[PDB]
């Protein structure tokens, strides 16, 4: 009944891309390594789905990436399908019993475009569109529905927000955030939306929002610690965690984790790897 | 270069 927090990848302080593991556990306050991905992947996104860690996409320097690497936590890395389009800060989410990643960036364009994995065949298939080009947005389902937020077209920053309803096949628009922010961090948490920090187009942010879906309405929750952009978020046994990213000044090693109980947030941890634009995803034990 | 990301 125990989840843990797990990081792959990311911008490290040597400044290059990194493929350091590391596990997270709230209870124990603890950290430890997991094998090491097979190859150095900043800008990547990770899912977790059966007990399974799937990592996606990315950049290691040199190109972006469509290959995808997967682990069964139950510890050696091995390849799976690639996907169709080459994705650094792309959005990424499991729904069903597949894994569905939006949006991102191939070293020319962004995209609008979304597609999916089917482990049962091994497979990317491509879907509908986006409206808008978006990188440095995530995904996020509820209620078996999809909505990808923020982000970057190559031209400005957005504070629009879309919903992929599968029974449709297609996009629509809902009511936008209040802030316009890249690299933020987006979970769901008691039927809430909440997106964390990000990058506006001047400051770095610690500034949070929540939607709530049943009203179709966003309001400002307690801001963070510190800024911090290209950061990962992930909910935990009822608590949204905040998880390293950039401050603008520094590469953060430090997570925080918001509290409804108290409307607040608290450090929990000092110690993981300091890097940013890393994938981030639970793990049950 | 992402917006608001470190130098490189
Ligand atoms: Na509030």
């Amino acid at each position: 009944a125990n989840e843990v927090l797990l990081v792959v990848g990311g911008f490290g302080s040597q400044q290059s891309p990194i493929d350091v593991v590391e596990k997270y556990d709230p209870k124990t306050q603890e950290w430890s390594f997991l094998p090491s991905i097979t190859r150095k992947r900043r800008y990547v996104a990770s899912v977790s789905l059966h007990d399974r860690i799937y990592v996606i996409g990315g950049y290691d320097g040199r190109s972006r990436l469509s290959s995808v690497e997967c682990l069964d936590y139950t510890g050696v890395w091995y390849s799976v399908a690639p996907m169709n389009v080459r994705r650094g800060l792309a959005g990424a989410t499991t729904l069903g019993d597949m894994i569905y990643v939006s949006g991102g960036f191939d070293g020319s364009r962004r995209h609008t475009s979304m597609e999916r994995y089917d482990p049962n065949i091994d497979q990317w298939s491509m879907l509908g569109d986006m409206q808008t080009a978006r990188e440095g947005a995530g995904l996020v389902v509820a209620s078996g529905v999809i909505y990808c937020l923020g982000g970057y077209d190559g031209l400005n920053i957005l504070n629009s927000v879309e919903k992929y309803d599968p029974h449709t096949g297609h996009w629509t628009n809902v009511t936008p955030m209040a802030t316009k922010r890249s690299g933020a961090g987006v979970a769901l948490l008691n039927d809430h939306i909440y997106v964390v920090g990000g990058f506006d187009g001047t400051a770095h942010l610690s500034s949070v929002e929540a939607y709530n879906i049943r009203t179709d309405s966003w309001t400002t929750v307690t801001s963070m610690t510190t800024p911090r952009c290209y950061v990962g978020a992930t909910v935990l046994r009822g608590r949204l965690y905040a998880i390293a990213g950039y401050d603008g000044n520094s590469l953060l090693s430090s997570i925080e984790c918001y509290d409804p109980i108290i409307d607040s947030w608290e450090v929990v941890t000092s110690m993981g790897t300091q890097r940013c634009d890393a994938g981030v995803c639970v793990l049950r034990e | 270069g992402p917006p608001g990301g470190p130098p490189v």
